């Protein structure tokens, strides 16, 4: 799939990728917080 | 020893207790015609009359027993003290808390 | 169907549903964490 | 400084949910000091970290002036 | 969203934007609906207090005035359960089931209300059904809200506030309202009474304003109210600006915490572990446990004169000012 | 029916009508949602 920098901006797209999945790690670590079951911080029984 | 209620008393009176089914108050609102006094929640029946029992609605008098033929407005049905308590509340915590 | 690309330019077709399918899939996933019965890390029983 | 501050307390304010911080997102807050700490520092959790906030969001104002 | 038709009612002088705009759509209709009373029984024969093993309340009734009572209060709090909701099976004269012997105290406040706090209730009274229309549960009752000893170096502390909470009407004000003034006495009064400030006599913060702004949501959307029918808000602390809704709401504050602190919170004890609020307390009375949301509870109906048995007698120690106001007579110690 | 195309623009009428069908789409989706009988995620009794 190397086309598929004929017709997204590479430089762009790896910028945003970074952006987007800091963005969604940082929210999907955050949502495992709140979970009872699996804040690691907190450290209830499973 | 267990004298029996009389039906022209004022706690029969005010509450319609008549000996028998018939002559009760069949126009009365709360009536279905198969409530009797051996239908009711209310009523024990006594060890040694036969015909006879306690009534709740009397305190348990002994002196005040109703006829197993009776009927007053205060009857309620035999069907119930199956399930008591709220019937969400279990039972483990229901009696006392 | 393969004219629709002489038409509609294939890299903002690209990112309209890229955009969209990321909507859409936070949108289903959260949704699902908002319920009872889907909430995977909630942990709750049916 | 000050956004990650308020942000932060925010968010610990509704366990970290990202979820409920979108549903609640209007009613949180970083909350100031109860009365009784006077003009006092106060322990973060009790308006400490409202006063960093306020001192950083103040700088940060009089920087941009 | 709403839209028109819109009842208004005016509540204070033309101009002054003191009116009342209710939708004539949203109200239930049924929910306030006063049941049918049943038929005077008669009142003769001896007491109950005469003729049951085990009753301490309703000594003074007739046995026919009993039962219909009796009856009255299955229909009122347990239709579906029948009897039995309060004793055990056939039994009457055990106190076994906790429901009886809640319903033992309920009776008795029922009665203490009924003959005491006529400056809030005027002569409607309350009967079981005003609080429970019919449920084994009052729909409107609160619990207190958990105190989490927080961290005091952590993050995220509400001091009871900022989050949006059906108890403060969706506003992100304190949520523990409830517990300051209508269970506590806390003080209620925000506003100064002179011109220039004495900071060392009048000194109340911004946030117990918020507790009485919070206080105030309920009573509005409690009752069907607004601000404006108890008060001028361009001059809020002035009680001769106020319509008589304000002295009469006055009372029901108090005797809201009084149902609370003597009548309710006595019962925490004995609830089933199901009943009790995430602190372990029991379900208290607010302002909508007797309104719903609306000015008049039941539509205003007079349900008490057909019932003897909720009417109890005249306590020569009620003062309706001992309540956290000039003292403390009548709250118990514990209060919260 | 073709020449519904010389009237309109297609090329914004197809964008238009992708925007359109997915509002109205989410909105439909979401009423069932509020729905007591047809919100399937909730499961309540028909
Ligand atoms: C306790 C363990 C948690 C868990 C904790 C974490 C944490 C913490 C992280 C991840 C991250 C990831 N997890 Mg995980 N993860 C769990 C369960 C899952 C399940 C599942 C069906 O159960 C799936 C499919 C995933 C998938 C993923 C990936 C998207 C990602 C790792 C990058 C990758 O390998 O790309 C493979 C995937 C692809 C190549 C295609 C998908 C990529 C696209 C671009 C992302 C779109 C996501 C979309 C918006 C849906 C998000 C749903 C979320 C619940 C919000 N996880 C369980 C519940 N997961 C990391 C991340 O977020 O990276 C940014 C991360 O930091
Ligand atoms: C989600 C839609 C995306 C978008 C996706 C696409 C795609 C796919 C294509 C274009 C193409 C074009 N876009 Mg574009 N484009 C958008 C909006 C715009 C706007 C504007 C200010 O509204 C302008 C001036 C343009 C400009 C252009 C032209 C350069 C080009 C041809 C015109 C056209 O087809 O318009 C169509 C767009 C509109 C008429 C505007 C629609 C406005 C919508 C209703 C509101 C924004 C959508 C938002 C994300 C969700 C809406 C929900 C609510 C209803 C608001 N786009 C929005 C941001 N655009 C075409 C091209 O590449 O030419 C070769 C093409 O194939
Ligand atoms: C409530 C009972 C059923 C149910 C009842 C129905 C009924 C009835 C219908 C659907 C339909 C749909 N349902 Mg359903 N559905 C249910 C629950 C779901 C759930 C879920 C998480 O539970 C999901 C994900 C879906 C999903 C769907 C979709 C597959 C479909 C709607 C298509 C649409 O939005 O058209 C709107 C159009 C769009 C959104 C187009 C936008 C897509 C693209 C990606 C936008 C990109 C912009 C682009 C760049 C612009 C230019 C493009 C150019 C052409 C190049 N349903 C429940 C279980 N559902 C409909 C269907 O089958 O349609 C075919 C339908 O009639
Ligand atoms: C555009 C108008 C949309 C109207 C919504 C259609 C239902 C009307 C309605 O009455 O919806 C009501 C919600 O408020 C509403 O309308 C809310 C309507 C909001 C419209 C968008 C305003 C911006 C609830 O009513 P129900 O008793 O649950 O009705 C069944
Ligand atoms: C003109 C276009 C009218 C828009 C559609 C109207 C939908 C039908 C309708 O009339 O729906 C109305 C929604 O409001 C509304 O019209 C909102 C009206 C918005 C446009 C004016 C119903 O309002 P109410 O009964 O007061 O709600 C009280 C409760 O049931 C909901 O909280
Ligand atoms: C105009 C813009 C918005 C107004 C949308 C209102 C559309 C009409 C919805 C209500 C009419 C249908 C209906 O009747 O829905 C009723 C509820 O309406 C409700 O919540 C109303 C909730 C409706 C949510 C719809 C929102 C869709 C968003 C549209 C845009 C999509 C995203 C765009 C980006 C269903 O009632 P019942 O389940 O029996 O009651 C049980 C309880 O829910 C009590 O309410
Ligand atoms: C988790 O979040 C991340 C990190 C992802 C980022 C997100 C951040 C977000 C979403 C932040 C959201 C912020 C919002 C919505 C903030 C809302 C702010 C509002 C509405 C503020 C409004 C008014 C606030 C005022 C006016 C504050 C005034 C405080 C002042 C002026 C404080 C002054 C304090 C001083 C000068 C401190 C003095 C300290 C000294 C040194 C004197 O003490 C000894
Ligand atoms: C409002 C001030 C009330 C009046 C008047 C009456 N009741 Fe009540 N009751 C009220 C509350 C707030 C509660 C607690 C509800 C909860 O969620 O815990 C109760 C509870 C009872 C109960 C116990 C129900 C149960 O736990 O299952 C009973 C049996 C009961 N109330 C009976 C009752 C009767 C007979 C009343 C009239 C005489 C009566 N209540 C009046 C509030 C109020
Ligand atoms: C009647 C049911 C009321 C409604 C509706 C609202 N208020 Fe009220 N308010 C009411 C009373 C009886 C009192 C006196 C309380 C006391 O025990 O002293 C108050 C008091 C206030 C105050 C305190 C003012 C002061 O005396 O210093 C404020 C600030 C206040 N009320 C505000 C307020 C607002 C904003 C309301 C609408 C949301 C509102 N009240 C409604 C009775 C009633
Ligand atoms: C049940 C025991 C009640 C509680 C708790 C509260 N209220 Fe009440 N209120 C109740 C009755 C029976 C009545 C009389 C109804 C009638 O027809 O007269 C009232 C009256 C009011 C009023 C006056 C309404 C009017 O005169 O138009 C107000 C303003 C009012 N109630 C408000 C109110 C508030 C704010 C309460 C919580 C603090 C409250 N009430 C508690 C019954 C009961
Ligand atoms: C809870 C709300 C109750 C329901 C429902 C019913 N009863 Fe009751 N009953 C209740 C209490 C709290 C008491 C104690 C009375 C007191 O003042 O202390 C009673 C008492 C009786 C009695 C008297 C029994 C005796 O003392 O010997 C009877 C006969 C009685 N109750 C009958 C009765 C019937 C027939 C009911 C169903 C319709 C019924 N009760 C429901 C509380 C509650
Ligand atoms: C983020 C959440 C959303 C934030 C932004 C919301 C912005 C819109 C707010 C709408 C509020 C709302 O619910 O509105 C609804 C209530 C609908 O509002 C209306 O009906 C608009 C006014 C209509 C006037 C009709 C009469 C015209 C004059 C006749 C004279 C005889
Ligand atoms: C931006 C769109 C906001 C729409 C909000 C609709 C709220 C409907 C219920 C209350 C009405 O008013
Ligand atoms: S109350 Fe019951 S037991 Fe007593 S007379 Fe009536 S039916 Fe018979």
């Amino acid at each position: 799939m190397w086309r598929m920098w004929k017709i997204l901006d590479y430089r762009r797209t790896v910028v945003l990728a970074h952006v987007g999945m800091a963005v969604l790690a940082l929210l999907i670590h955050f949502i495992l917080l709140s979970t009872e079951n699996f804040n690691w911080l907190q450290g209830n029984p499973y | 020893t267990w004298e029996i209620i009389s039906e022209d008393a004022p706690e029969a009176k005010g509450i319609g207790y008549v000996h028998n089914q018939a002559d009760a108050d069949m126009d009365h609102p709360r009536f279905e015609s198969h409530q009797f006094c051996a239908n009711c929640l209310l009523y024990v029946p006594h060890e040694e009359d036969g015909d006879h029992g306690y009534c709740a609605a009397f305190g348990m008098d002994e002196k005040r027993l109703v006829n197993a033929n009776g009927w007053c407005w205060a009857w309620e049905d035999a069907g119930d003290a199956a399930e008591v308590g709220p019937r969400d509340v279990p039972a483990d915590q229901l009696r006392r808390g | 169907m393969w004219r629709l690309w002489k038409l509609y330019d294939p890299r903002r077709v690209l990112i309209g549903i890229f955009s969209w399918l990321a909507v859409l899939a936070l949108v289903i996933h959260f949704i699902l964490l908002s319920t009872d019965r889907f909430n995977w890390v909630g942990g709750a029983a049916v | 400084v000050s956004i990650v501050i308020i942000g932060m307390n925010m968010l610990a304010s509704v366990d970290w949910s990202p979820l409920e911080f979108i549903r609640q997102f209007f009613w949180v807050a970083l909350e100031p000091p109860p009365p009784e700490y006077g003009l006092s520092l106060p322990p973060l959790n009790d308006g400490g970290w409202w006063l960093i906030a306020g001192f950083t969001l103040t700088l940060s104002v009089l920087l941009w002036f | 969203c709403e839209r028109p038709p819109v009842d208004t009612e005016q509540k204070g002088y033309r101009g002054t934007g003191m009116e009342e705009v209710n939708n004539p759509r949203l109200r239930d209709d049924d929910l306030h609906l006063a049941p049918e009373a049943a038929d005077p029984v008669s009142a003769e024969g001896p007491r109950a207090g005469e003729i049951y093993q085990n009753v301490e309340v309703l000594d003074d009734l007739s046995v026919a005035e009993f039962t219909r009572l009796m009856q009255s209060m299955t229909d009122w709090v347990s239709p579906d359960e029948g009897c039995t909701y309060c004793h055990d099976g056939n039994d009457f004269a055990s106190e076994e089931l906790y429901t009886y012997q809640v319903s033992r105290q309920m009776i008795e406040m029922n009665r203490y209300v009924n003959a005491n706090w006529d400056s809030h209730m005027d002569d409607t009274g309350v009967t079981c059904y005003t609080c429970h229309r019919g449920e084994n549960l009052p729909e409107e009752s609160w619990f207190a809200e958990p105190t989490p000893d927080v961290n005091m170096a952590g993050l995220g502390n509400t001091m009871m506030q900022n989050l949006a909470s059906e108890k403060t009407e969706y506003t992100s004000l304190p949520r523990n309202a409830f517990e300051r003034y209508l269970l506590g006495h806390d003080d209620l009064r925000v506003e100064g009474d002179t011109i220039l400030p004495h900071l060392d006599e009048w000194d109340v913060s911004l946030q117990d304003t918020e507790a009485s702004y919070s206080l105030m949501m309920h009573m509005s959307a409690a009752t069907g109210s607004n601000c404006t029918t108890c008060h001028n808000t361009g001059r809020l602390g002035q009680w001769d600006e106020s319509p008589e809704e304000r002295e009469i709401s006055w009372h029901g504050i108090r005797m809201t915490r009084d149902i609370n602190a003597n009548w309710i919170e006595p019962l925490e004890a004995g609830q089933p572990e199901v009943r009790l609020g995430p602190t372990g307390d029991i379900a208290k009375v607010q302002c909508a446990t007797c309104h719903y949301g609306e000015q008049l509870p039941l539509d205003g109906a007079k349900m008490v004169d057909d019932y003897p048995g909720l009417m109890g007698e005249e306590d020569a120690d009620f003062d309706f000012l001992q309540f956290g106001d000039l003292g403390t007579d009548g709250l118990r110690d514990r209060n919260a």
